[PDB]
Parts: structure tokens; C-alpha cells; sequence
């Protein structure tokens, strides 16, 4: 339209409609000219004595917007009003738009900068709708929508890595390379706007309930089993068999088992006693890809890192935030005050303890001459009738994750939480188009020198999100998550005297319970 | 720039640091300090007293890892060192 | 719209339309910008030895539209042809318009300070309508439209306080915070603008007159009562009557009271000897909460504070005006030239005097032994068949003040005078949109370096009045308000030489009158 | 800035105020004082003569509190004076 009329509106907001709820969310951007509007090959060696590290690949000059951070749709308190409130909840819907543009033209021509409005200027946006290109959106990455809306963010440069050869820097005859400008796209004078929405596929509801009962004790307590049990041999070698008695959990059958669990090891936060001066990367959990070791954090879905009441945990399956946003490619040794450690203590009803063995087992076969033996285990896989619960979701969080293309995948719930898509909402990329200095003469050499500038904007993301009414008879009062603090030296989740958001603690999603 | 580390440990906590900076200049040019906590713990409620000064006092430090960036600047001459503190 | 079109006109005007009037306000505001854009925890301890002084709060970067003062929507002279005809009045509706709005970059590179305006920034504007933000308007605070429409004035900054823990700095876990960028806002570019309309809720109309009648001498001094009176004992201690005699208004009986009182100390203006040397704080009249003592001028409805005719007022019941706007934080010493004391001295045929006792009463028991005696009191709450007249509104003073949510009130009419409404006229807020500098590479660390800049704009705001026509039967000719100066030096509510507007004298609204 | 409060009383008003900058200038430079009277008594009428000078003359004073504002600035050097007049 035109440079003096607004293209959009502030909207900020939650509408609870029964069944459904409906949050907007409005921030400003910031976009840099990345790489001075080039693609450049970017790559690594063997970094910090771990070719797992080395790769090869490609930074383009977009950005792109990403929201798939809890805290960018959710307001602490509407968070706790979900919370504390329904069994569960899934993603229906997604509208973005992007609106009031302005690109600035920045000059330094003898130590002045000055900063200028260019009118003419234009940005370019598109949607990678059909997922033709390396989804890097759901993989715990930085620069999303921020959790404060009156923050200014700057929107993060889009890069991939593609195939490197024998964990070196080197490209293979597979590596590819997207040119991004080889989409089409809209182009943004400041009187223009950019919409789009996107419907969720059909999600199984995030499960926000503890169980009230342990998956070993779901039998009667006051009566007895009509299944019996080898209890031993008598002097001559002949079985002996017990019936199964009222409450003995510990003897009888079972029809289901806990999910699959690896072990990891277990470190104490705060009092409690560890191994002085280690070096965790030696001993931590691995897995093999490529002929390269890597980490895996946080583990595999389905066990506990924590037991409730213990400040024992297992630091490598969980999840670990910090208070505050950190400055890019920080070396800074953080301690436990700085940290924001997840719990998750609620599964242990049916999830493995991470730094327990799992179980034992027969190692032998005994005879007159042999004494049966066992031996315990560190690692056990999927069952037939296993059941446990997926890893929490917290407001600090990840909201999606896409599932990866290849034709075969088992139970496809990421390792970091939230919902696992086969069709994600797509990427939003976006870029300063370039705008030649000048140029006096012909060449067939490329132009190189661009007039410097940025563009900053509005963006407005609205999400529906359907959710699953509680439906309790218990009698007695449930826990709920609660503003509790003793002795306040500031508000929680307020911004202090400085002006600086404060967040003290992750807010996870179990507070109320149900039988199994 | 610089990286100074320092550290501490018990109940007591309250601690002043100065700045220095290559290349003084003459007693009739002093430069502007400015100090800037980057990262605390999330407990730190406390305060930062003279921060436009060489000495930058803290009070009430809960334990954790403490960043600062002192910016040291004057006529023709922009500089800053950096400063980690370290509580157990 | 467009830059090079106007968004709206400049109304200001009186249409008097024989039971209602409609008054029409525009002014020209100029907005900074607040804080550079964030919020900040402010707070306070114990200042001036008080710890009713201190709090915990914080300020916004937004600024709001004030117009609760009567000089806002009314010239000297139409206030004058209200206070002389009228016998009440209350509002009816508001309209409010937003517009002409441009916003400038202040550049200061090389202490050279330039102003340019930025035709592409924006500003953001909202009603609050649900009541959900403290309500900070009705509270005798400054900021609002001026008297004088020439005048261009500066929006003051919206803050707040909210809970401290036990009179100290700190807040409690019932402190909140409330994010203004989390209501939905219309942006506005240099060629937009904003409108708003709100009806009032129908209240009582404010009563312009003054009785003409004393409450406590409504009897026919022609004929006597047909009730008696106890008088004294014979020397045996037999009681005796007296008939209450015609105009003995000292005994007769009575059906109504005057309202209620709390004493208050009486000070001389002008000639009239005072105390030497005081300290007022320590003795004024105080009322506890949470541990603290609070001054509360004016003291509840119901009192008067100065007797006709007299010099002393009882100057904290008296509502004290300064005869121009003064600077932020000055701590001069004013003396009584400097003032604008209002009295209410047309209330005291109805109204206790607030520096006397209220009366007095039986303190014992008499019997053949003892004498009766009695004590006169200082304070006397309600009682029923109770009445009093409200404080009166004056020109330079306040129009209205929203009803605290308690779920408790009685008689909801402000102290310092006006309207006492449930659901006032919103706060309008309004703030520049933020414009970041030069970015150049990504950081999840919040933009803090901004553009700075400020906005300017037109505000009109249109209230219709309703009116009480008065009704008299009077034959000689009643008071009215009227221009006596003896050797006028300047013209009054007017600009003097230099170009600044004078008032000498507060005008209030009672000048007709009524038999009671 | 300075607050050099001064008082006066019966019927006597009119009088004259200087002005008094610190780290006086040569000779061949003198300043362009400016007062500016910020509150006054709603009755004064008054006026204010040689206000560019460094003294100002009150004449016709009625009782009240007077704030004057005199600001004296030069090359590279602005400054200012505070000054209240109490009148019994």
C-alpha cells in the first residue's frame, strides 16, 4: 500500500474457549545483510579431539523465523492456568504474518554512521512448504520469538551441513547444495505484508498427568493372586510352589513392564558428594554413526533422571537450560546457581531410574553340580506390553520436532520433547534483497560492493491449540504449580531493576495425577 | 582484550574489583568506566555500586558464576577487559 | 492514509443545547521515549522517616492520556455560565481522537542534534477496557490536557506500584506484574489515526447549589412545638418539662442530622496569629494500614473546612491548588500568595466545621449522690437520618475517580470531589515502537541499542454534559460568580506578557441556592 | 548548580539580584546571563528589568515565594544559578 499506513496490528493475547484456546504472539525483528549477501562453504575438522565434530556445509545470507520455543506462545501465567488445569494438549493450528517493514540503509563515510531510511528497499520471504530443504527449526537451536514480548530479537542466519567424507572437512560426490534464490518468493516494499497459515496433522495429545499408582502395583491389595510361584528345590531337587499373597507386590505376575531404558550416570546437585576433577566426555554415554562417536543427550525416551526427594541425577538424560539468554560461542564453566536442571520425577511410577541397572537375569543353567546365577543388566530395549511415559514438556521448550525421512522409524516422539511431525510448520526465511553501490563500468565479474543495510519489523504468530478437559474423582487436593517463594528479593518472571527478564525456574507440565 | 579470573568460597561474599587498562594516559585525562553484569546466577538479587568508577563493589553473592565486562574508553581510545567470578 | 494528507481537525468548542452541553477539547502532546524502551522494577524504603513512603513497582515505557480535570474540557467562561444557571450536572459520554501523529529521529552525531521525522516508524495505542491494569488516572495526578489549548504538553510516564512485603522495598508473592504489550494495539503510521467512545454509567448529578436554609432550624419560628422538653428537678429530684417555644432552635426537636466528622486542626490565613515554628506531619490526621501511617487529605465527605466570614481553615480538609504548574520533584517552600485554597464554607449550614469537637454527651450515670456529666467528642461516624453535602467540584480540579473492586463500599464519593464510578472512562496508553540500530550479527541476547526518537500528534476529546436546570422561586437577586478585580494589573485566565496563562482563583460551583 | 536562597519583608519590594559563576573567563570574553522567573505569587504583576545582565530588578513584589533560573554559559562553558525570594 503505502509508506504512511501501518500493515498490521499489535496482537498479543490468549483466548480460552472450552475446549480450545487461542494465543497470539507479536514481537519485533531485526534482520542483519548475512555474509554480505553471498553463500559461502563453510567447514570443520576434528574440533576438541572429536572428528564427530567435523562437517561440511553451507551458509546462505537468509534468516529465518523461529517459534518453536513454549515461551514464545505462552505467557507464564496462561501457562500455569494449562498447567494446572487440563490432562493434555496438542497444536491445531498456525497463522503467521509478517508486517511493517523498513529497511535501513547504514552509512560511514568519515566515522559518521548515519542510519537512513531506504524507501525503495526491499526484503524477500517465502515458505518452504514442501520441505525440499534441510529443516534446521526443531533441533534446540537459539532465536526464537523471545519469552518477554517487549524484546527485540535479531533473526538467526540459515545454514546446513550436508554429507562430509570420513569425518573430515571434505565434501562427498552426495553433498548438495540449495540455493535458496531458487525458490519463489515475495518481495516487501515498506507498505507491504507477508501471511500464511498452516493445520497440524492429527497428534496424539501431550500426556500433562502423573500417574497416581506404580505400574508393579496395580493388583488388589486385600486379596490374594490365583497364580502360583516356584519358591525353591527341596533336598532331593523336587519343585516347591507359594501361592502369591495379598500385597506381596514383589512376587506377582505382572502383565505389563516399564519401558526401555540405557543406563547413564548419576551425579548430586547441590549437598551430596561426586568424584572429584573429572572429565565427563570420556565416560559419557555414545553412540557409533559414520565410524564417529557422539553424545547423545538427552538419551532415548522412557526413563526417570531423577528419584523423587533426591538430588541424585542422571545429568545426561535430562534436560538443562540456562536462566538467561548467553552471547554466541560462550566458553564460560557454568555452575549448578546458573542452571535450570529438569525434573522427571513424576514418571518414576512407570519409567526406569537412568543411573539404576535395569534388571537381571539367568546366566547359567543349573544342575545337580551348578548353582543357578544371574547377572544384572545396563541396557534393555523395547518388550512386547511395555509401557512408559514421554519426557515433559516445559515452558523453556521445544514445541516440535521433524521426523525424519528415511521409511522406517519406531514410535516417532523426539528425545527432547514435544510433538513429532511428519509435515512440520514449514520455514519462514527472509532476506535483505541486495542493492548494488556504484558501478561505473561493465564487467562480467559479478558485482561486489552493496550498500550496507538491515530491515526490522513486526511479526504476529497465532496458534490454536486444542485441549483435554481433566476428569477427576479424587477426593483429596491435587498439587499445582504454584508462585511460591519464600522471602522475595524480586518477582519471578518479571523484569528487574535493569530492565532484565528473570526466570528462576523451568515450569514443566505434570502437576495432576491419575490412576493408571 | 583481557580475561581475569578470580574466585571465592565460604559465606562471605561482598567484593570490590578495579580496572586496568594498557596505555595511561596524563592526570588531565581520566576515562569513563562502565561496568556490565552479563551473566549471574539466578538467585543474585544484589546490587553493583560505582560502575562508572575503577572499582565496581558487590554485595549479597548467592553462588554460582558471575560475568562481567568492564569498557574502558577516552579521547581516541576505546577499550574493555573482561572479568569472571567464580562462587562456591 | 498518506503523509501528505491530515488525519483529522481541530474542534474545540461549547454547544449548549438547552438540557445538555457538549464540549469539545483539542490539544497538541508530544510523547518521549520512556525508560528506552523497557520496563524496570522501581521501588522505595522508608524516605522523610516514614515507611508509608515506601514501595515496590514498576514503570513502563508507555505514556497515557489524562483528561479528569475540569479546566481540560471547560473555559473559565463557560464554567461561569454553568455555576450561575445550573442547579447539577454529570457526564454523559466521551469520544476520544488520536491523530496527526509524526514521528522524529533525534540524531546526535558530532553534538550537532538534528531532528528528522521518520515517516515509516510507528506508535502503539490502546484502551484498557476491561479494567484489568491498576487504574493510576483518578488519583490528583498530573499529566492531563491543559487548561489553556494553546498549550502543547508532555505525556506523562504509566507506572505503578503494587505490593511490598511489610513497609520495606521488597515485593510479596502477591506482587504483579502486568505487561502492556500483552493487550492487542492499533500502530499507527504518520498518516493513521485512532478513535475511541465510552457512555457513562448514570450517577447522581453533582449538586451546584448552595442551602439556603440552616438543617438544624426548619422548624416555623411562628409556632411552637407540640412536644416537650425535660428541663431540670425539683428539689425532691421530680423531673420537670418546658413546651419548646416557638423559633427556640437551640431545643427543638429534630428529624435530621448533619454528617459526619473527624476533627481536624484549624490554621489562620492571612491576619490571624498562629503557632510559631510547627511541624504539621507530626500531628496531623492519620489512618494505619498494613503497619504504616498514611496523611489522608482531603478527610472523608461530610465537613467543612473553613466558616464564612473567617480566616481559619482547617487546612488538611481543604483540597490547596497551586496558581500555576510547577517542576517535577520541587521541594520550595510556598507560601500563601502562592496558593489557590479552596473553601467550603457554603456547605455550613449543613456540614459540621472541621476544627471544633462535633458535640457532645452523657459520660456517667446521676443518681442522689452524683451529678450528670458530659464529654464532647472528636470524631462521629454515620448514623442514620444522617445528611451532608459532598465536596464541591471546582474548575482546576477533578472530574472523576473509578470505585476501588472490593466486593464492600459505602457511599462511593471520592474525597477530593467528583464522580465515583465503577467502570470509568479507560486508560489510554500510548508508546513509540521501537526501532533498533545497527545490527550486524546475531546474538539471543535482546537488541538494547535503539534509534532514538518521539512522537507528536493532536488529541481531541468531546464529552457531553448533562444539565439540572435550576427552578427557583427566590425574589431578590441571588450570587453569582463574577470578574470583580479592584485595579486590575492583568487580565485573569488569560496570558500575561510574557505569554503565560494566569488564574488567580479557584472556582468552585455553588453560587445559587436552595430552601432545604 | 547553586540555591542561594535569599528574604525580605514589610512594605520595601523592589530589589536587585547579581550573579556569581564559577572559573571566570578573561576579560575579552564576558557572558550573556538569562533570567527566567519559574513561580511567582498569583497576584504579581511585576516586572523584570536587564534580565541579559548580570543584574536582574524586581520592582512591585507582593508577598509569596519568587524561583528564579539565571543561566550563564560562554564558549564551551553553560552554566546556571538557582535562586528563591521569600517576601513576608
Amino acid at each position: 500500500d503505502g509508506v504512511g499506513n501501518a500493515s498490521g496490528d499489535w496482537h498479543c493475547d490468549s483466548t480460552w474457549m472450552g475446549d480450545r484456546v487461542v494465543t497470539k504472539s507479536t514481537r519485533t525483528w531485526v534482520l542483519p545483510s548475512y555474509n554480505n549477501h553471498q553463500y559461502r562453504e563453510i567447514k570443520s575438522g576434528s574440533v576438541d579431539g572429536s572428528n564427530a565434530n567435523a562437517y561440511f556445509g553451507y551458509s546462505t545470507p537468509w534468516g529465518y523465523f523461529d517459534f518453536n520455543r513454549f515461551h514464545s506462545h505462552w505467557s507464564p501465567r496462561d501457562w500455569q492456568r494449562l498447567i494446572n488445569n487440563y490432562w493434555g494438549f496438542r497444536p491445531r493450528s498456525l497463522r503467521v504474518k509478517i508486517f511493517n517493514i523498513q529497511v535501513k540503509e547504514v552509512t560511514v563515510q568519515d566515522s559518521t554512521t548515519t542510519i537512513a531510511n531506504n524507501l525503495t528497499s526491499t526484503v524477500q520471504v517465502f515458505t518452504d512448504d514442501d520441505y525440499q530443504l534441510p529443516y534446521v527449526v526443531g533441533n534446540g537451536t537459539e532465536g526464537c520469538l523471545p519469552a518477554f514480548p517487549p524484546q527485540v530479537f535479531t533473526l538467526p542466519q540459515y545454514g546446513y551441513a550436508t554429507l562430509n567424507r570420513d569425518n573430515t572437512e571434505n565434501p562427498t560426490e552426495r553433498s548438495s547444495f540449495f540455493c535458496l534464490e531458487y525458490f519463489p518468493s515475495k518481495m516487501l516494499r515498506t507498505g507491504n505484508n507477508f501471511e500464511f497459515t498452516y493445520n497440524f496433522e492429527e497428534v496424539p495429545f501431550h500426556s500433562s498427568f502423573a500417574p497416581s499408582q506404580n505400574l508393579f502395583k496395580l493388583a488388589n491389595p486385600l486379596v490374594d493372586q490365583y497364580l502360583y510361584r516356584f519358591v525353591s528345590t527341596n533336598n532331593t531337587g523336587g519343585v516347591q510352589f507359594n501361592k502369591n499373597l495379598a500385597g506381596r507386590y514383589a512376587n506377582t505376575y505382572k502383565n505389563w513392564f516399564p519401558g526401555p531404558m540405557g543406563r547413564t550416570q548419576g551425579w548430586n546437585l547441590g549437598s551430596g558428594v561426586n568424584r572429584a576433577s573429572v572429565s565427563a566426555f570420556a565416560t559419557t554415554n555414545r553412540m557409533e554413526l559414520e565410524g564417529a562417536s557422539y553424545q547423545v543427550p538427552p538419551q532415548p525416551n522412557g526413563m526417570t533422571n531423577n528419584l523423587q526427594g533426591s538430588n541424585t541425577y542422571a545429568l545426561e538424560n535430562t534436560m538443562i537450560f540456562n536462566s538467561q539468554p548467553a552471547n554466541p560461542g560462550t566458553t564460560a564453566t557454568y555452575l549448578e546457581g546458573n542452571m535450570l536442571i529438569t525434573s522427571e520425577s513424576e514418571t518414576q511410577p512407570v519409567n526406569r531410574v537412568a543411573y539404576n541397572v535395569g534388571g537381571q537375569m539367568a546366566t547359567n543353567n543349573q544342575s545337580s553340580t551348578t548353582a543357578p546365577a544371574t547377572g544384572t543388566y545396563n541396557l534393555q530395549e523395547i518388550v512386547p506390553g511395555s509401557v512408559w511415559m514421554e519426557r515433559d514438556v516445559y515452558l523453556q521448550g521445544p514445541i516440535w520436532a521433524k521426523i525424519p525421512e528415511t521409511g522406517a522409524h519406531f514410535h516417532p516422539s523426539p528425545a527432547m520433547g514435544g510433538f513429532g511431525l511428519k509435515h512440520p510448520p514449514p520455514m519462514m526465511l527472509i532476506k535483505n534483497t541486495p542493492v548494488p553501490g556504484n558501478i561505473t563500468s561493465f564487467s562480467d565479474v559479478p558485482v561486489s560492493s552493496f550498500i550496507t543495510q538491515y530491515s526490522t519489523g513486526q511479526v504476529t504468530v497465532e496458534m490454536e491449540w486444542e485441549l483435554k478437559k481433566e476428569n477427576s474423582k479424587r477426593w483429596n487436593p491435587e498439587i499445582q504449580y504454584t508462585n511460591n517463594y519464600n522471602d522475595p528479593q524480586f518477582v519471578d518472571f518479571a523484569p528487574d531493576s535493569t530492565g532484565e527478564y528473570r526466570t528462576t525456574r523451568p515450569i514443566g507440565t505434570r502437576y495432576l495425577t491419575r490412576p493408571l | 582484550s583481557a580475561g581475569e579470573s578470580v574466585q571465592i568460597t565460604l559465606p562471605k561474599n561482598e567484593v570490590q574489583l578495579n580496572a586496568y587498562v594498557l596505555q595511561e594516559p596524563p592526570k588531565g585525562e581520566t576515562y569513563t568506566y562502565d561496568w556490565q553484569l552479563i551473566t549471574h546466577p539466578r538467585d543474585y538479587s544484589g546490587e553493583m555500586e560505582g560502575k562508572h568508577s575503577q572499582i565496581l563493589k558487590l554485595s549479597k553473592l548467592t553462588p554460582g558464576l558471575y560475568e562481567f565486562k568492564v569498557i574502558v574508553e577516552g579521547q581516541n581510545a576505546h577499550g574493555e577487559g573482561y572479568v569472571n567470578v567464580t562462587v562456591k
